């Protein structure tokens, strides 16, 4: 019974900013390792950043080792990611990834619906 | 058995105990630098030392062959001594040891069993004699660095190391071995010594030979060694400490000394030396020389199997071969592996990299069921060794699932490859294992136990050792994360030895084997009807009803046995076809375990030696089977002794002895029971006794003398008509000699008429007889006597002898 929900409502940047927010239910959101993917269209699967635990290890991609600056609401909220400067080869769908929380008994990996961020 | 075995846990313990005191000041950071630190002409000289020792085994083998007198060609010499060497030295007496794999090639090669037993007491023995010589000769040249090493003053390291020289020069070289030279070298190279017992010991020149040639393997042993460390001292000290941890590692019985060898090199070279370089060097060194050696000497043996013995079509059963006892070394080595990489935390990178594409609730528990299938696949590496077709099909799946299972977890190239490949191996091998048996019911040797307690120790050993950077709490067991390693090596460490215990508790709690008891008349039926469809007439001794019997669940076989003391007696090799031959012998043999009594056979064929040889019992010639050839047995041809036959049958022809035969069961008995107490004026498990059902069974031919029955003896037909014997002999004393080569011969006549292609005469034993059975001029085989694991033959004849009256 846990639900990702996704608004980020980016349709152009230009070299701008935009934020994503990632809304979540089932877990604290506290202890729950928990990250953001990328499909372009007609690629492959890339991911973009993550957060480990208590808002502390937070590891981002190659392409946006500075670019972008994700942080988590540190309870049982939403976590932000926020876009950036031009990258062309943003212009794709944003998934929310979870794959870990405070239950040991949870194995699935729950995604979310995605968001269409173009620039 | 238990003791020794108690011993040896404790022992390790105590190893592993004081090793961990040692590397306590070094972290696994340290250690894998000092690893990477190691230049590559440091490996190529390691190599290079490892494959001059084994050179200088292939001369600690042919030197061996020297002294037993057994001639062998060069290629399979150098080829037994190779696997001898590898499979004794990485594990000792465990799964496989020298004696059983040199056994298994020599006696394949025809060669009697009393050699390869001394080829293999002499290479021990030379070992064990030359060790204490070398390390007393490097103590008298450096006893400087020697007192400073070992931590004694140089007065008494110098004083023992001149007593150990002279004691050996004079009681092992002169006093006691000169003093009593002896007459005569039955070989080349010998010089047998009074005493209780005779004794074999190689002359002076053999002697120094192979003193030379122990000083050239343990001198290069600890140049592989010295050249992988980086900092050394002098030679002479590292080579006395290098030999005194070799006497203890092997004096501890632990397989390979690693709980004890590792400990006295890090004991001795601690202070002086670096302790991260000398982890190190003391890891790749076994790696090396070890590791290694044992693959490669797994993998010739397989290609052997693979192509000598599979590329020909044999088309027979695929028994006594190295596929069981080598895949199920193999086996083993892969669950250790399977532990071993369950302790230790992997690789950030390639743990990053997994954990940001599977969920990590599945790593965690990819985790723990990798490490319960390593454990596991060791336990089921005694399945295998006994060649149970379940067991194979379960550790192959355990196996393909064990690899899968590394792949999931932190990413291991190493692992599964390993895995895929032994998989691989077992799966191209399957024809070997072939009992139907369920594993449940195999019996268990503390060994096996034993040694996986000793496995599972050494994992949590690495364990403490490795994850020694997180601190300990009672939150890390509930503790689970991704980055944390700590918690899930100690989940699996903890699952691991829960699986275990529930096992080894299940199979020591499980219900003693019912008791031996004698046969009833359905069972004596059962047996009348196999030995009819069968062609061993020689197997109808067990309807006298006096030995157990062993039957086979399929559909027709049995193995007759008694039991007397601690040892299970059995008769001839079991009666039916081939194909359950060899399963009957697996299974008379898990019997035997299960009661804890030793097997032991009795007048054993010479076809079924490969299958005694696999359940690891050695042969042993007793006495001689005559056979008399009834295809030709032509009455016109005449010799010296062939004249006399046919004048003996004029002489009884004219003489009225006519002979008259029998259906069974319908011959008179008062005067049969007269001429058997004549005779006598009991006994079993040889001829049998004298019971009206008993000679029922079979039939009966009588010889009489002017009309009264004088004298009778038992037939031993078989419905393929293929070979005849005769069960028991009785003559009346007033009968003339003429009686029984008159019996013997008309039996004979009789036979070949009916059309029978051979006919037994009997065995005689081996070492004042065997004149009257050689009249006959018949066709001589050998018949062996199978005694386990090599023990001592002597308390086998005396029991079968106490039991034969």
């Amino acid at each position: 019974g846990v639900q990702l929900v996704e608004s980020g409502g980016g349709l152009v940047q230009a070299g701008g900013s935009l934020r994503l927010s990632c809304a979540a239910s089932g877990f604290p959101v506290s202890s729950a390792w928990m990250a953001w993917y990328r499909q372009a269209p007609g690629k492959e699967r890339e991911w973009v950043a993550a957060i480990f635990s208590a808002g502390q290890k937070t590891r981002y991609a190659d392409s946006v080792k500075g670019r972008f600056t994700i942080s988590r609401d540190n309870a049982k909220n939403t976590v932000y990611l926020q876009m950036n400067s031009l990258k062309p080869e943003d212009t794709a769908v944003y998934y929310c990834n979870v794959k870990d929380t405070g239950h040991w008994w949870d194995i699935y990996d729950y995604w979310g619906q995605g968001t269409q961020v173009t620039v | 058995q238990p003791i020794g075995l108690v011993f040896t846990l404790l022992l390790f313990g105590l190893a592993l105990v004081a090793c961990y005191h040692l590397l306590r000041e070094i972290d696994p950071g340290a250690l894998h630098d000092a690893i990477a630190d190691v230049p590559r002409p440091a490996l190529l000289g390691a190599l290079s030392a490892t494959a001059l020792g084994f050179v200088i085994l292939l001369g600690y083998e042919w030197s061996a062959s020297r002294f037993a007198g057994v001639t062998l060609p060069m290629r399979s010499l150098a080829t037994g001594g190779f696997s001898a060497f590898a499979i004794g030295n990485a594990v000792g007496l465990s799964l496989l040891s020298g004696g059983s794999v040199r056994y298994r090639l020599y006696s394949r090669h025809g060669i009697g069993a009393a050699e390869i037993a001394r080829m293999t007491l002499f290479a021990s023995l030379s070992l064990g004699c030359a060790l204490p010589v070398l390390a007393a000769l490097a103590a008298l040249c450096d006893l400087d660095d020697a007192a400073s090493a070992l931590h004694l003053p140089r007065a008494l390291v110098a004083v023992i190391a001149i007593a150990v020289l002279s004691l050996a020069v004079g009681l092992v070289a002169f006093l006691a071995r000169h003093r009593l030279p002896g007459e005569r070298p039955s070989p080349d190279s010998l010089l047998v010594r009074l005493g209780r017992r005779s004794l074999r010991l190689p002359g002076l020149r053999l002697s120094l030979l192979q003193l030379l040639i122990t000083a050239l393997d343990v001198a290069a042993a600890a140049t592989v060694l010295y050249l992988l460390l980086p900092e050394t001292p002098p030679f002479a000290a590292f080579l006395l400490v290098y030999l005194l941890a070799l006497a203890a590692g092997v004096l501890s019985h632990v397989p390979g000394g690693v709980g004890v060898f590792e400990a006295v090199l890090l004991a001795a070279f601690a202070g002086q030396l670096g302790a991260a370089p000398l982890a190190a060097a003391l890891l790749l060194y076994r790696l090396i020389y070890v590791v290694l050696p044992l693959l490669l000497a797994c993998l010739l043996l397989l290609f052997l199997e693979a192509r000598r013995l599979w590329v020909t079509r044999q088309a027979i059963r695929v028994a006594s071969g190295f596929a069981a006892p080598i895949l199920a070394i193999l086996v083993f080595l892969s669950g250790v592996v399977l532990l071993f990489s369950g302790a230790t935390p992997a690789i950030d990178t390639r743990l990053e990299h997994l954990g940001f594409l599977i969920p990590h609730r599945l790593i965690d528990a990819s985790h723990l069921v990798a490490s319960l299938i390593g454990v596991l696949c060791l336990l089921l590496a005694q399945g295998l060794r006994r060649r149970l077709s379940a067991a194979w099909a379960l550790t192959l799946v355990l196996l393909l699932v064990g690899a899968l299972l590394s792949l999931l977890k932190g990413f291991d190239w190493e692992e599964a490859s390993l895995l895929s490949l032994t998989a691989a191996l077992l799966a191209m091998f399957r024809r070997s294992f072939y009992r139907p048996s369920r594993l449940m019911e195999v019996p268990f040797s503390p060994l096996y136990v034993g040694a996986s307690i000793c496995v599972v120790g050494a994992s949590v050993w690495l364990l403490l050792f490795a994850n020694q950077d997180v601190h300990y709490s009672n939150q890390l067991w509930w503790q689970f994360a991704l980055d944390a390693d700590a918690p899930r090596a100690l989940r699996a460490a903890l699952g691991s030895c829960l699986l275990l215990l529930a096992l080894a508790l299940g199979w020591l709690l499980r219900a003693a084997p019912p008791a031996i008891r004698e046969p009833n008349a359905e069972e004596l039926q059962r047996a009348a009807r196999i030995i009819r469809h069968s062609d061993q007439p020689d197997g109808g001794l067990a309807l006298t009803g006096d030995k157990a019997l062993l039957f086979h669940e399929s559909d027709d076989a049995f193995l007759m046995y008694a039991r007397r003391g601690r040892s299970m007696i059995a008769l001839y090799d079991p009666i039916g076809p081939a194909m359950q031959r060899a399963e009957l012998i697996w299974q008379f043999r898990d019997l035997c375990d299960l009661h804890h009594a030793r097997p032991v056979f009795y007048q054993v064929r010479a076809e079924n030696l490969p299958f005694y040889m696999d359940i690891g019992l050695t042969a042993l010639k007793l006495g001689e089977e005559a056979r008399v050839d009834l295809l030709r047995f032509d009455l016109e041809n005449k010799g010296k002794e062939m004249k006399d036959l046919r004048y003996t049958w004029n002489r009884g022809q004219r003489d009225g002895l006519a002979l008259e035969f029998h259906e069974p069961g319908q011959a008179p008995l008062d005067e049969l029971k007269a001429i058997s107490d004549a005779w006598l004026g009991e006994k079993g498990f040889s001829l049998g006794r004298f019971t009206p059902a008993y000679l029922n069974f079979f039939r009966i031919a009588i010889v009489r003398h002017q009309g009264k029955p004088v004298a009778f003896a038992n037939l031993l037909e078989t419905d393929s008509r293929e070979l005849a014997s005769l069960d028991l002999m009785r003559v009346h004393p007033d009968a003339p000699k003429l009686t029984m080569e008159f019996l013997m011969l008309g039996l004979i006549l009789h036979y070949k008429a009916q059309g029978h292609a051979r006919f037994s005469l009997g065995m005689v034993p081996l070492a004042g007889l065997r004149r009257f059975k050689d009249k006959f001029q018949p066709d001589w085989e050998p018949r062996y006597l199978a005694v386990p694991a090599g023990l001592d033959p002597l308390v086998a004849l005396a029991d079968t002898a106490a039991l034969i009256a």
